[PDB]
């Protein structure tokens, strides 16, 4: 299959701040990446699709970069409504394994 | 006395070629733009 | 596209094989040698790389087995004559083999 | 140059065959016995006739290459069998190399990675290396023994037989035959001839003693008697016309 190591871990910034996470993979992939927010007690919610490419009804703060292996999503300001957990999502494969997940407060 | 069965022996089957991944991809090329894949000293099974 | 032979070939199919049997007279190939016989367990040691076994009159009585390396033997299916005892019919007409 | 007496050595495994106590006698490619070989100290290249039986009483790092082919072009074929600390490649080419190769990355691979078609990696004065090399029947095939030998400046005297190694199928000619010197001390060549050998087989299977079939008379009368120890008398051996 494939494993994919979503480096950074639980996070503390104050709100209104740059952040930037990774999700390093095994071998290259072709842009296939998709970001997922999640929340407590809520059912997981598609965030980004297709690396860097923005959904409809999400905050401009969200964006991705990266190609091949050096994934990254970016938010320029910090909310306190953005203290969540993130999923990473890779489709090169039909194998389709998430991420380790990270979290923010 | 008359033989009764009828064996053959031969060495372990190993070093398959990989044409099945070829087979089975989630992505497949544009028909423009055809991907060659050289399959070279492996045993190859053609009966799957 | 199967490029055709220009230089030795190193591509094609495997080789199917049957199971073991021992103790059993059975026709036998085993990597390209063939004959029949029934084939035993031996204490023979063969050097690593020796495949196969002749004798003086230059007849082969043991091969290794490819998959898994154990030397067995091949001794001669059982032959002979028969002959037929009797008191002569003048007297009983009852025989022994 | 010099030259140095081989004192029966240069026997290998002819087939694949298990034979205890027997003495067996085959028709081959041998080396004869006592035989004069050229020995080199330090080599240009040489002509390769049937196979070649080289040896060489070196062991640190100096020999561990050679170089075969016909008429090295940029077009035809070149076995290399260089052999590293861990590994061997055999690499059969078709390229040219410059006059004067060896070992310094590789002086002669300045150039020499041209349409290359097969490839191998196999194997990875204290002892004495003996090879023996054929080209036959689009097949190569080598053999190799050690032997821990001392204060000897000719070969040893002794018998040892010489176990295969591999058997490649390059499929091409080979004519002239090169050696590539480690350069950053002694090795013997002898020639291969189509002679008649009584090897004898010991109860596990091990050459033990050999017979040149052409010797002298009494080697032929062992030959023909197929024995080792002959008795008094007059045995006829041969014709003469
Ligand atoms: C050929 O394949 C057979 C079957 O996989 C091998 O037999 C096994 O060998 C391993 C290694 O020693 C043992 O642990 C197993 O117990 C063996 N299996 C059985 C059923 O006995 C065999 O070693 C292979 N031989 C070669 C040369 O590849």
């Amino acid at each position: 299959d494939i494993q994919m190591t979503q480096s950074p871990s639980t996070l503390s910034a104050s709100v209104g701040d740059r952040v930037t996470i990774t999700c390093r993979a095994s071998q290259s992939i072709s842009s296939w990446l998709a970001w997922y927010q999640q929340k407590p007690g809520k059912a997981p919610k598609l965030l980004i699709y297709k690396a860097s490419s923005l959904e409809s009804g999400v905050p401009s703060r969200f964006s991705g970069s990266g190609s091949g292996t050096e994934f990254t999503l970016t938010i320029t300001s910090l909310q306190p409504d953005d203290f969540a957990t993130y999923y990473c999502q890779q489709y090169d494969s039909f194998s389709w394994t998430f991420g380790q997940g990270t979290k923010l407060e | 006395v008359q033989p009764t069965e009828s064996i053959v022996r031969f060495p372990n089957i190993t070093n398959l070629c990989p044409f099945g991944e070829v087979f089975n991809a989630t992505r497949f090329a544009s028909v423009y733009a055809w991907n060659r894949k050289r399959i070279s000293n492996c045993v190859a099974d053609y009966s799957v | 596209s199967f490029e055709l032979l220009h230089a030795p070939a190193t591509v094609c199919g495997p080789k199917k094989s049957t199971n073991l049997v021992k103790n059993k007279c059975v026709n036998f190939n085993f990597n390209g040698l063939t004959g029949t016989g029934v084939l035993t367990e031996s204490n023979k040691k063969f050097l690593p790389f020796q495949q196969f076994g002749r004798d003086i009159a230059d007849t082969t009585d043991a091969v290794r087995d490819p998959q898994t390396l154990e030397i067995l033997d091949i001794t001669p299916c059982s032959f002979g004559g028969v002959s037929v005892i009797t008191p002569g019919t003048n007297t009983s007409n009852q025989v022994a083999v | 140059p010099a030259y140095t007496n081989s004192f029966t050595r240069g026997v290998y495994y002819p087939d694949k065959v298990f034979r205890s106590s027997v003495l067996h006698s085959t028709q081959d490619l041998f080396l004869p016995f006592f035989s004069n070989v050229t020995w080199f100290h330090a080599n240009p290249v040489l002509p390769f006739n049937d196979g070649v039986y080289f040896a060489s009483t070196e062991k640190s790092n100096i020999i561990r290459g050679w170089i075969f082919g016909t008429t090295l072009d940029s077009k035809t074929q070149s076995l290399l069998i260089v052999n590293n600390a861990t590994n061997v490649v055999i690499k059969v080419c078709e390229f040219q190399f410059c006059n004067d190769p060896f070992l310094g990355m590789e002086s002669g691979v300045y150039s020499s990675a041209n349409n290359c078609t097969f490839e191998y990696v196999s194997q990875p004065f204290k002892n004495l290396r003996e090879f023996v090399f054929k080209n036959i029947d689009g097949y190569f095939k080598i053999y190799s023994k050690h032997t821990p030998i001392n204060l000897v400046r000719d070969l040893p005297q002794g018998f040892s037989a010489l176990e295969p190694l591999v058997d490649l199928p390059i499929g091409i000619n080979i004519t002239r035959f090169q050696t590539l010197l480690a350069l950053h001390a002694a090795y013997y060549v002898g020639y291969l001839q189509p002679r008649t050998f009584l090897l004898k087989y010991n109860e596990n299977g091990t050459i033990t003693d050999a017979v040149d079939c052409a010797l002298d008379p009494l080697s032929e009368t062992k030959c023909t008697l197929k024995s080792f120890t002959v008795e008094k008398g007059i045995y006829q051996t041969s014709n003469f016309r």
